[PDB]
């Protein structure tokens, strides 16, 4: 079939900026390309159709063009309501295909994460399990990496991570990393480290604790 | 107004099946095709297939054919989709949208709110709230771990909501066939452990409400 490519999963902009999301077919779509918008709440709406250009009931700031393989959507003046995920869609050949989507986000001044680590709770230890959690909150841009070190080394297994969409008051992101072991394994070692690597600085921000010290 | 109300979310065991609804309104049901898209967290929409209510002519996307069957009721102007012998990769959100004409080639001008299909076999199970406290400067972050529950959702709050700003409740993750999530709150050092900081975790499905107090030391 026809593969639709949208270079840029996430795209940054300020409110009031001309924004452009690209989309490129794996072949000549003969100008049969559509564009859908999808709000965070999940709903989907049609914006433009037929190689872009053709509107629906949508605001004037939305514009579109393209031809053959290369197409694009442009929002002359970005509005808060505009913040969402945009998918393009070729209606030239079956099966109908969709691009990867591009999700706008706002431009914040780089931040550097606030890192906190938390040993396991007695309550959970009694259950025989043990989980060490670590929060990397309010940071920007969204790209980040969290590294767990037990007794000063490796550790990949037992690590589970969660991320949040951009905040709506400040435009930061946050992340929750969780390493779960067995009570026994947790007692066979001493220092647990949560290292955070963020462009915000070349030296990882390190937080950890020693059991013998608790 | 053109309206498409899809069925509620469905929780069903793998191997089984399920038929979801999509009910059109504000326009002539048989004059416009219906298509179904599939969306998994892992971005992108997948074009399931398209059915013409007037004739019942379906057209499937090879990758869904066989396990999927598109039907309709040209009476209650309602469109249906059936997914058989479910796998986990069936877990997702399904949209039905009306397809339309200009310049030779259709497009979807109206979508539904989508239905959420979750394929699991765990059962209504309460979570275990675990307090997250620093061990034995100006601002202090505390937490609360909600592990081993099912199915979503679970509602978290701090001090019955009196602590709103500076809170972060992370999306859940499937641990061992169950769900687990965390939640943080950043309050000044004067507040805790001075005063009380408590997480309020509610898990509806199991009719469970929990208030765990974050106390000093491990």
């Amino acid at each position: 079939d026809i593969q639709m490519t949208q270079t840029t999963s996430s795209l940054s902009a300020s409110l009031g900026d001309r924004v452009t999301i690209s989309c490129r077919a794996s072949q000549d779509i003969s100008n049969y390309l559509n564009w859908y918008q999808q709000k965070p709440d999940g709903t989907v709406k049609l914006l433009i159709y037929y190689t872009s250009r053709l509107h629906s009931g949508v605001p004037s700031r939305f514009s579109g063009s393209g031809s053959g393989t290369d197409y694009s959507l442009t929002i002359s003046n970005l509005e808060q309501e505009d913040i969402a995920t945009y998918f393009c869609q070729q209606g030239n050949t079956l099966p109908r295909t969709f691009g990867g989507g591009t999700k706008l986000e706002i431009k914040r001044a780089d931040a550097a994460p606030t890192v906190s680590i938390f040993p396991p709770s007695s309550e959970q230890l009694t259950s025989g399990g043990a989980s060490v959690v670590c929060f990397l909150n309010n940071f920007y841009p969204k790209d980040i990496n969290v590294k767990w070190k037990i007794d000063g080394s490796e550790r990949q297994n037992g690590v589970l991570n969660s991320w949040t969409d951009q905040d709506s008051k400040d435009s930061t992101y946050s992340m929750s990393s969780t390493l779960t072991l067995t009570k026994d394994e947790y007692e066979r070692h001493n220092s647990y480290t949560c290292e955070a690597t963020h462009k915000t600085s070349t030296s990882p921000i390190v937080k950890s604790f020693n059991r013998n010290e608790c | 107004e053109v309206q498409l109300q899809q069925s509620g979310a469905e929780l069903v065991r793998a191997g089984s099946s399920v038929k979801m609804s999509c009910k059109a309104s504000g326009y002539t049901f048989t004059s416009y095709g219906i298509n179904w898209v599939k969306q998994r967290p892992g971005q992108g929409l997948e074009w399931i297939g398209y059915i013409n209510p007037g004739n019942g002519y379906t057209k499937y996307n090879e990758k869904f054919k066989g396990k999927t069957t598109l039907t309709v009721d040209k009476s209650s102007s309602t469109a249906y989709m059936q997914l058989r012998s479910l796998t986990s990769e069936d877990s997702a959100v399904y949209f039905c949208a009306r397809s339309v004409y200009y310049g030779g080639s259709y497009y979807f001008d109206y979508w539904g709110q989508g239905t959420t299909l979750t394929v699991s076999s765990a059962k209504t199970t309460p979570p275990s709230v675990y307090p997250l406290a620093p061990g034995s400067n100006s601002m202090v972050t505390l937490g609360c771990l909600v592990k081993g529950y099912f199915p979503e959702p679970v509602t978290v709050t701090w001090n019955s909501g009196s602590l709103s700003s500076g809170v972060h409740t992370f999306p859940a993750v499937l641990q061992s066939d169950l769900y687990t999530l965390s939640s943080s709150v950043t309050v000044p050092s004067s507040p805790r452990p001075s005063e009380t900081v408590t997480c309020n975790v509610a898990h509806p499905a199991s009719s469970t409400k929990v208030d765990k107090k974050i106390v000093p030391r491990d």
